RNA sequence: AAAUUAGAUGUAAAAAAAAAAUCUUAUGAGGGCGGAUCCGCUUCUAAUAUUUUUUUGUAGUUAUUAUUA
RNA sequence: ACUUAAUCUCAGACAAGAUGUAGAUUUUCAUACCUAGGUAUGAAAUGCAUUUUUUUUUGUAUACAUCGGGG
């Protein structure tokens, strides 16, 4: 009278992307196109509304404004909404001006102060550059460490674990006392430790895998929950379950490591990035 | 009074008579803008259909697992569908502490910070 | 194939990308200079009418999409980081957090008629007027479940400023109008008082404030500045009250005058406004949600801390 | 004859917002400043980071 | 207001009117709806004043004092009687209509004495009514299977 | 208690074809018969309305699951 | 029915879950084991209580269905 299926509760702990997706070429060209159209339809910029005349800020703005040829904006290049040559607002192919690297360069070349508090222009050699932004690709990206959470900041990572060998997600047998959401939380603590800040989405399963019974052997009905890790790293030390290694993989690398049937069941939960 | 005049000068510029006039494009420019307009709307469709496709697939996966879970029995001497009935409960889902503030508050940023991820976090 | 033959053979979308040599000789600035003349104007000189007389008038107005149209607004300039964040990651969660599985062959629910009719054997019941809404005088909207087809999102935000003292000092309304200009980036519309109170010196039908409504991306960017740059800087701030909500999915709260100057747009030019003329504003966040709990859940998904009122 | 009102919008710029964590994103604002360095924000407030001990 | 003093204006004068004389089969007010026993006006239709109904209530209270009972009033004085300016509030009652109702841990004979004494203070002739007895269509009780359609049927002999 | 603002119903939008019946209308067949159009009788077609009537079809597209190659 | 004057009744139900308890000491499930079953340690099933109308109990069906003062 033994049960035919063994109910298991698993947790798919995922690290959401930490950076916005890279803009497509059309998106960059479109923004620049619309930004220049905004010049022809928005009111002019009144410097008197932001800078008091004859001050360090005013004089500093005026010098840099002269370098931009009167354009109060810093990411639209050189374009005059008025005049006989306002019609030529469409850049030619290859225009670096519409690239994002050029926008960040100009905007950061403007945050530096060019005039001291006395109203005298700071020498070009004695000007302090501003701290440039961090690179999108971290050291792990170049190193290729699959055990780091800083890798592939523009994609979602999945915590995959090996058991003494087949790669899979943290899973375990569901006891009669606890439920699915309570069982998953316990397995995660016993598998990866309690040093990770995790939030289980809720009580509903996002994916399930059924290993039919061999008439004999008992079938497995695995229900996989979805989890989010705010901070921390997985530690397999002193784990109760026979876990050997752990690695954080993307959706592309995931299909290569996991089996076809095991992957076909958990691919519906995937997201865009 | 002088500061107020500075404020009025800002509104005087936004007056309907002062603001720029409606654009005046020729045929070739107008046709070029039409393609830029046409493509952008189609591009949104592809992003929309793509975003909606993933949302549909995820819902199907939940429904499959839930429908299957409802038919199962156990563990042990537990009536069929006990786990399905327990999973549908929404205790604290609409409460104040439902979703952790830290997880939601963190957002996507164009470039990472000084420390992209903190592995030293302790319970 | 005959179907393919019916297509336009002279397809311009299938033309090769321009070369580099021809790209070097394309100089719109040189063409105009060399001509030293004004090109003849085209006979097509239609301009959008200032007034729409009606649908059958000989001269019609173009759709607002058309650039020549007087209602045209430049398209998007960037992707709000909060609109991207919510859709990419948060959306999948809210659908997962709030989900009720419907059996495969569940019969569709038939919505009941909220304005009841009289049914019975009395001859009078036939022509009786439809019964009043049971309970409240106005019918409340029914909640929609959070499904893959209905994910609550932010739609528009209305910032309303009420300045009773302006009636006496007209300079309070001018400064108030400027603050909401830089804070939101739109032209506020002045508002008028509606009630007469002698104790508060309030007179009816006089300009006593202004308001603004920002839609689309501009609304998302406004939330970013509020949740991550303005609200965190408020001293001893507890959070949005847990009682906020009109019962239809709209959240409202009020900011003090000292927190309105914490806005990045207001502080940079804080010296351009006369002293103690900065007003307080009422921010009403309108969302696509259909209930107060769904709205509060949405704001909680965007990093909005709520405190027990 | 209903009038077609024309939008009255002020000049807008593209601004880089560098939070206290060093992360930088782009925004559309009306202020003329190019880079807004934010020393205090949700990433450095205890109410938004209750588990952080450095700020505690 | 109350059942003896309505929330109406005394200045606004009313016309005399006439009590309801149902000539179409109505039986409104002729049955005990709440209490266990009632007081029926069984002779003719009148206009009772607020001073006559207050004395009737005081009579019942005096007889049943110190006992547990619940007295319901099935009439209201919403008719301003003006005796030349306002004079008093009155109520129009049809024939065979209940005036009072009572229910409690009392003996039936003790209630009869109460309603009997109250039928002397009020004008006209009154009758002790129990709960469950048939209604009255005009001056005819619908008893012994009698229906309201048999009274409307021209053929009765 | 009394100031402004924002709210406060639900549904639909690929597409139907076909059979007879009950009237009613028609400056429809210039219908037929009595006295082209008037009037009284009138069959047939058409249209609207009505039936719960007689049914047939309810796809395509995106994705999921199941079998099949 | 709408409006007018009085008066009466009601303001709340189920399913699931959860919470404990006396039990019976059977089976299944999970562990410490032994040698795949029993040896045990637990859980559940089990019977009435207990919590359920906006609650730190969700859902369904409903007008979420009620407020101050005085004793
Ligand atoms: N608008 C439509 O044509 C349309 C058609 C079918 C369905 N819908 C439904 O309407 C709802 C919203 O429509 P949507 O999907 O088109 O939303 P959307 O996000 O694509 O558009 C909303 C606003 O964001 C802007 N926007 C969109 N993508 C952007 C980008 N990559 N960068 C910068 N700005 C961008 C748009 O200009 C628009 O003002 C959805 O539920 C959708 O299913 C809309
Ligand atoms: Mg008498």
């Amino acid at each position: 009278s033994s049960q035919i299926y063994r109910i298991k509760s698993g947790v798919i702990l995922t690290r959401p992307p930490l950076l916005t997706r890279d803009l497509t070429p059309f998106e960059e060209s479109f923004y620049f196109y619309q930004k220049r159209l905004n010049e022809r339809l928005t009111a002019p910029f009144r410097k008197d509304f932001y800078f008091k005349k004859d001050t360090a800020a005013d004089l500093d703005w005026r010098i840099k404004l002269k370098e931009r040829h009167g354009v109060p904006a810093k990411d639209i290049g050189r374009y005059n909404p008025r005049g006989r040559m306002a019609w030529n607002d469409e850049v030619l192919v290859g225009s670096q001006t519409s690239s994002r690297k050029h926008m960040v360069e100009k905007l950061l070349a403007d945050a530096e102060m060019r005039v001291s508090e006395d109203g005298e222009e700071i020498p070009a050699e004695d000007r302090v550059p501003v701290e440039k932004p961090m690179p999108r690709r971290t050291e792990a990206d170049e190193k290729g460490d699959v055990k780091r959470l800083d890798r592939a900041l523009d994609k979602t990572l999945y915590l995959v674990v090996k058991k003494k060998a087949k790669w899979m997600f943290p899973t375990g047998v569901v006891p009669t006392d606890e439920g699915l959401h309570e069982t998953a939380a316990r397995i995660l603590a016993e598998s990866a430790g309690v040093n990770m800040n995790t939030w289980i989405v809720g009580r509903v399963p996002v994916a399930h895998h059924v290993v039919r019974p061999v008439f004999l052997k008992k079938g497995e009905k695995i229900f996989f929950l979805k989890g989010r890790i705010m901070a921390g790293q997985a530690d397999l030390t002193d784990n109760l379950h026979d876990l050997v290694d752990f690695k954080w993989l993307t959706q592309e690398e995931l299909r290569s490591t996991l089996a076809e049937e095991y992957f076909h069941s958990v691919k519906g939960m995937f997201a865009e990035r | 009074d002088p500061r107020i005049i500075n404020i009025l000068r800002h509104f005087a510029v936004l007056s309907p008579k002062r603001i720029p006039p409606p654009l005046r494009f020729g045929r070739n420019r107008y046709l070029r803008h039409w393609t830029i307009h046409r493509a952008w709307l189609l591009f949104r469709r592809q992003q929309r259909e793509q975003r909606e496709r993933i949302l549909m697939q995820q819902h199907q996966s939940m429904s499959n697992a839930c429908e299957e879970l409802r038919n199962t029995e156990g563990p042990g001497t537990r009536e069929t569908g006990y786990l399905y009935r327990v999973a549908m409960l929404k205790n604290g889902v609409y409460g104040l502490k439902s979703i952790p503030i830290e997880y939601a508050s963190r957002a996507l940023v164009e470039t990472p910070g000084r420390q992209a991820w903190n592995h030293e976090w302790k319970r | 194939i005959p179907d393919l033959a019916e297509l336009e053979t002279r397809s311009a979308l299938d033309a090769p990308i321009p070369s580099e040599e021809d790209k070097k000789e394309f100089r719109p600035w040189k063409r105009a200079a060399d001509r030293k003349a004004r090109l003849p104007s085209s006979r097509y000189q239609y301009h959008p009418p200032k007034y729409n007389r009606g649908p059958l008038h000989p001269i019609q107005s173009p759709p607002s999409s058309d650039p020549i149209a007087r209602d045209f607004v430049p398209g998007p300039f960037n992707m709000p980081r909060l609109k991207e964040t919510f859709r990419t990651v948060m959306a999948s969660d809210l659908m997962t957090l709030a989900y009720i599985h419907t059996p495969p062959g569940t019969p569709k629910k038939e919505p009941t008629e909220r304005l009841r009719a009289w049914e019975g054997d009395s001859p009078y019941f036939a022509n009786r007027a439809r019964r009043a809404p049971r309970g409240a005088p106005e019918l409340p909207i029914r909640e929609r479940d959070i499904s893959f087809r209905n994910i609550p999102e932010i739609k528009e935000i209305t910032v309303s400023t009420f300045v009773p003292l302006g009636l006496k000092n007209p300079d309070l309304l001018i400064v108030a109008r400027a603050v909401l200009l830089a804070m939101t980036g739109t032209m506020p519309e002045m508002t008028r008082s509606k009630n007469n109170v002698v104790q508060w010196q309030l007179q009816a039908n006089k300009p006593a404030g202004c308001k603004t409504t920002i839609y689309g991306n501009a609304a998302w960017e406004f939330m970013d500045r509020l949740i991550h740059l303005v609200l965190p800087r408020i001293k001893d701030w507890k959070g949005v009250p847990a009682s906020t909500g009109d019962g239809s999915g709209n959240v409202q709260f009020g900011l003090n005058p000292e927190d309105v100057q914490l806005f990045p747009e207001v502080e940079c030019n804080y010296d351009m406004y006369p002293a103690k003329m900065i007003p307080g504003c009422h921010i009403a966040i309108k969302t696509t949600a259909t209930s107060d709990r769904q709205a509060k859940l949405l704001l909680q998904s965007l990093g909005v801390p709520f405190y027990s009122n | 004859a209903t009038f077609v009102p024309r939008h009255r919008r002020p000049y807008q710029f593209t601004q880089l917002v560098q939070l206290s964590d060093g992360s930088t994103f782009t925004v559309r604002t009306t202020m003329p400043t190019a880079l807004y360095k934010s020393a205090k924000d949700s990433r450095n407030h205890l109410l938004w980071q209750p588990s952080d001990k450095s700020l505690k | 207001g109350s059942w003896l003093e309505p929330n109406l204006n005394r200045k606004k004068k009313m016309m005399k009117g006439r009590p309801r004389v149902p000539t179409g089969g109505s039986t409104k007010g002729t049955t005990v709806v709440w209490g266990d026993y009632g007081l029926r006006m069984r002779d003719h239709h009148r206009r009772i004043s607020a001073q006559q109904l207050k004395l009737a209530e005081d009579t019942i209270k005096q007889r049943l004092r110190g006992q547990k009972y619940r007295l319901y009033k099935r009439v209201a004085c919403n008719v301003g009687v003006y005796v030349s300016s306002f004079d008093h509030w009155a109520t129009r009652v049809a024939v065979n209509q209940i005036i009072f109702e009572i229910r409690g841990q009392l003996h039936e004979q003790v209630i009869r004495d109460a309603f009997r004494l109250a039928g002397h203070k009020l004008p006209g002739l009154y009758e002790f009514v129990k709960k469950g007895d048939p209604p009255v269509v005009g001056i005819t009780k619908l008893e012994d299977g009698l229906t309201v359609e048999d009274l409307k049927n021209p053929r009765k002999k």
